[PDB]
């Protein structure tokens, strides 16, 4: 369910303003 | 990315149930018999000082629970002082989150545990606190609205000084953070061993990841001295906490609120803000502090 651009927000290095996931990541996406 | 028409609607959802609260229940209450309304004073304040009492020490914790556990189940078989002392409970927990936990921010973490048991010992509270909650410190789901109106002031939670005099920021945003400070805490307790494996959390993890990432998600021209300060509230409650839970996506959050949210605002010069950003030194420094562990 989670969209590929969310997906890569959470590959990211950084989050940004306005662009932050409201749900918070799964376990399979923290490293 | 945060939707602000559904934190918005959640937003009056909690309001309009904080209006259903005062018709359905309070109303009913000032229009009844005497002899139920003494009992209920007996009750009243054989409850409030319980609250006051907690101290760094789990074996006083688990006094004031049983306590309080016999006082509401006093009322369990009647449906209107029943959801009258869980209405004045709820209150009664958040004035001390606003009057305490302001003084003595460590003093949240025993006031969150002994909150959390009531929720899940009796789950008609979770509404209710919740609702009051969100009423009194929007903050709590990531809602903001503008301030320069009398309507915004009040739906922020502000009161009264008098008549068209604001309260003064000090003390809108000590009540704020203590408010938000015993929330915090709630969200990253572990349920304990009695519920653990048969309750879901009523307010876990996620509701401090939803806080921060709605925070950094509002409109900057909305973000006020509060937003920093409840973040910073947050922070000595529950940083340890949620880096644990989220790691490195924690980590990018926390850098997030504490390295890029101050500095857009940084010319504000917010009192908050600067106190945000010293924790999030203290975190690179490999120094982040959280509250003492309670005392046998
Ligand atoms: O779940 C979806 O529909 C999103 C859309 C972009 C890719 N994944």
């Amino acid at each position: 369910d989670l969209a590929e651009e969310t997906l890569k927000i959470f590959r990211a290095n950084k989050f940004e303003l306005g662009l932050v996931p409201d749900i918070p990541p799964p376990p399979a996406l923290v490293a | 990315m945060t939707n602000f028409d559904k934190i918005s609607k959640m937003f009056w959802h909690y309001k309009d149930k904080i209006a259903q609260i005062k018709q359905d229940i309070v109303l009913p209450i000032k229009k009844a018999d005497v002899n139920v309304r003494n009992l209920l004073s007996r009750h009243k304040r054989k409850i409030n000082p319980k609250f006051g009492q907690l101290t760094n020490s789990n074996q006083q914790l688990f006094k004031i629970q049983n306590e309080l556990t016999q006082l509401i189940n006093d009322t369990k078989g009647d449906s209107l002082a029943y959801h009258w002392i869980l209405n004045f409970i709820a209150k009664a927990v958040v004035h001390q989150a606003e009057t305490e936990v302001r003084v003595k921010p460590e003093s949240a973490l025993p006031l969150g545990k002994l909150t959390l048991y009531l929720l899940v010992q009796f789950p008609e509270l979770q509404e209710l606190f919740m609702a009051r909650l969100v009423k009194k410190c929007p903050f709590v789901i990531g809602f903001t609205c503008e301030i320069d109106t009398e309507k915004g002031r009040q739906n922020m939670g502000w009161k009264r000084n008098n008549e068209n005099k604001w309260e003064d920021n000090t003390s809108y945003d000590e009540r704020m953070g203590g408010i938000l400070s015993l929330f915090a805490i709630i969200t990253r307790l572990q349920l304990p061993q009695e519920f653990i494996t048969t309750t879901s959390h009523p307010f876990p993890i996620a509701l401090s990841w939803h806080i921060l990432a709605r925070i950094c998600n509002t409109p900057l021209n909305l973000i006020t001295n509060t937003h920093f300060v409840i973040l910073g509230s947050w922070w000595d409650a529950a940083a340890v906490q949620f880096l644990q839970a989220y790691g490195n996506q924690a980590s990018k959050l926390l850098i997030l609120i504490g390295e890029e949210l101050t500095s857009r605002m940084a010319e504000k010069k917010y009192v908050g803000a600067a106190r945000l950003r010293i924790l999030l030194e203290a975190w690179q420094n490999n120094n982040m502090e959280s509250f003492p562990e309670m005392s046998p």
